[PDB]
């Protein structure tokens, strides 16, 4: 998708987790961005369950677990995306 | 000839031994524990000589059981075992080992305190950690948890159980040793709703009912809870009468019938009921010859009154949880 | 009397820490599971 | 004097024959036995000096019965059979020995631990390998794994065997060591039936009931699974007679009197059939004579009567099997 | 008298090692069938 910056931000869905990663050689920032539905997938697999009873977001912050998990499943994305 | 605790003894073997030789001993023990030999030292009384010569006796005595010419035994067993198995059997199996220790130790650290502060803790975390955790704790300490949350959250904790599909090891050990280190918060929490009750109680009476007024013209249900945590003194109306008369087998009949003079004629008539015919015949004539006493006395006699059922509640003869709850 | 009573309890004193400083040369992990005992002992 | 284990005994050893001398200790080890030794040292208590000379004179009344002068069974075997028959004969029949020792290993290894384990392990297996795998079992741990798959599955395996028609060795001592290595995951599996039925059994009355609500409209199948596992206390009106008398052979009868006040006035009847005649007068006149009761006290004394019936279902006197079962 | 005690004590448990060690390296199999039935009898 090409869109500009307004409209990529009023179509993310707030609230949702957010990283910069900053590119050698080239300036600038990557703004990769992990939504609730998937760190709560994901975090729901590895510490066991069906997903058959998902929970809203009420708001609240990642707790340090979850964020654990986010750096976790977010260096495996990096490494993905640099190979 | 003072006596010395262990921690005094361990001090003066460390501050003795030399300055490396205190710290390759910390190197075989906990963070914990040299918390509390560091927090000896640097508030300790100096030592006698008599005190030193008795405890390094005692370490003498101790050594004679304590003799084994031993080697550190993480790196001997790797040393071993990379040999006996190869690096990379070496390294695996003693991460393997490491994580078995790390998870029982959390497991068993946490059997071991108070329910509401480890509720507090995971109450802020994900419901599926929470539930996990709650069910590899002891069924005992796991009911004391799960019976302070919220009825959404211990509703979908318990679901999750029951459609639980089972749970890692490695990551489950990472989860004990983070919640290991969010229990090493330096903080005082202070609930300002039981300590707020007590302050209340330990007030005088004109002060204790203009705060509770100020606190129900700004929010009357944190009144009610304050109130219905500190019970006051005229909560003997409210109060069992086995409990009155266990009571009365210790209050003194002076300062009884002192305080008597202030508290409500119903007050005085469900107390009168419970103590013996002749007692009571006796202060019914004590309060009828004895003219009129000063309010500050008969609030410090009520004061003290409060104080020794307290005392008498921490020792857990009394019952006073929260009224008389219900009848069957 | 007392003057040489302090002595000779300074001389054992320092003797006494000759022979636990070699043992604990000898292996400190005997004095960090004495230090745990009396940590155990401690708390009752 | 600590009594010391084995494992304690063979430490010693070890750490004091040297580096080397462990490893080749372990080379004529099994992994397992090499496991259990790693476990030991890393937590292990210092020796004593009288310790370790009571070990080692145990390692010395036993090496007086252990002396041969031997060399590596293996290595000498091969050395040997190389030139007595051949290398390729000595690989080929040192081979043909290492499977048969392998698959014994497996079956002996397989025909001990609790049936469940083992049916999950082979349940995502493919028929044809359960089927074998199955009948060169033990018949008493084949009947207890095939008393627990589904029909479908069950069916098929039978089937299998019943057209079977001969199975290879080397490829079987090759499953085998590949169950070993599944077998080999560090797992806890977690039931999140029966260790959410008990721990709903030990939540308070209001708050096991509000749980078992949320899991029936969630689902009200688990819901009666868990219900079915745990109990609950109200049980006692579907538990035998005899099992009952048993019990009452052991609980006390102040405790069963306040628990009864609370109990349903059906189960009250049911359960005063079941003792004496007389102890039944006593506590039919002390439920008349009592007055109420705090449903604090009722519970707890429910609670620890429960308690009762679980260690002594433990104990296996209790038949609690999933309700009365088919009278014939 | 103590510290002499220790000393023997000491001194015979390293002639005993020392006869442990050159048994072992004469058969290291030895130590691991004493350790196998150690582990046997550990478990009753």
């Amino acid at each position: 998708r090409i869109q500009p910056y307004h409209e990529f931000a009023r179509n993310l869905p707030v609230p949702t987790n957010l990283n910069l990663i900053h590119l050698k050689p080239l300036r600038g920032t990557g703004l990769v961005v992990f939504s609730p539905s998937l760190v709560f997938i994901a975090v729901d697999n590895l510490f066991g369950g069906d997903g058959r009873f998902p929970t809203k977001v009420e708001g609240r912050e990642f707790t340090h677990t979850e964020q654990r998990v986010i750096n976790r499943m977010l260096k495996l994305a990096l490494e993905g995306y640099s190979d | 000839m003072s006596n010395l605790s262990g921690t005094d003894k361990s001090v003066i073997l460390l501050m003795t031994i030399g300055e490396d030789r205190a710290a390759e001993v910390f190197k075989h023990l906990s963070t914990r524990e040299v918390q509390a030999l560091s927090t000896a030292m640097a508030n300790v009384r100096q030592i006698s000589n008599k005190q030193l010569t008795d405890v390094l006796s005692e370490f003498e005595q101790e050594a004679e059981q304590f003799a084994a010419l031993n080697i550190n035994a993480n790196e001997y067993l790797r040393s071993v075992l990379v040999k006996a198995l190869g690096e990379e059997r070496a390294s695996s199996l003693l991460e393997d080992i490491l994580e078995t220790r790390d998870t029982t130790s959390g497991i068993e650290t946490l059997n071991f305190m108070e329910p509401q502060s480890a509720a507090d803790l995971i109450r802020d975390e994900h419901p599926q950690i929470i539930a996990t955790i709650l069910v590899h704790l002891k069924r005992s300490q796991a009911a004391d948890i799960l019976a302070l949350f919220d009825e959404r959250l211990r509703h979908d904790v318990m679901l999750r159980i029951a459609t639980f599909g089972g749970v890692q090891l490695a990551e489950l050990t990472e989860v004990l040793n983070g919640l290991l280190d969010g229990q090493n918060l330096k903080r005082s929490k202070m609930g300002g709703v039981r300590t707020a009750a007590e302050i209340i109680n330990l007030m005088k009476t004109q002060q204790e009912e203009a705060v509770i007024t100020a606190v129900r013209e700004f929010d009357g249900e944190l009144a009610q809870k304050i109130i219905d945590e500190m019970f006051l003194f005229e909560n003997l109306v409210d109060v069992d009468d086995r409990s009155i008369q266990r009571l009365l087998q210790e209050v003194d009949s002076e300062s009884l019938l002192i305080a008597l003079k202030g508290a409500e004629p119903p007050l005085r008539e469900k107390f009168l009921r419970n103590m013996s015919q002749r007692a009571a015949d006796i202060l019914r004539d004590d309060l009828a010859n004895r003219g009129p006493v000063r309010l500050s006395q008969v609030e410090n006699e009520q004061k003290a009154i409060l104080l020794i059922v307290r005392r008498l509640a921490e020792t857990g003869e009394m019952v006073i949880g929260s009224g008389e709850d219900t009848y069957v | 009397q007392l003057q040489q009573r302090r002595a000779n309890q300074r001389l054992g004193a320092e003797v006494m820490s000759q022979r636990i400083r070699e043992m604990s040369d000898n292996d400190p992990r005997v004095v960090a599971l004495v230090i745990r005992q009396w940590m155990s002992n401690d708390h009752e």
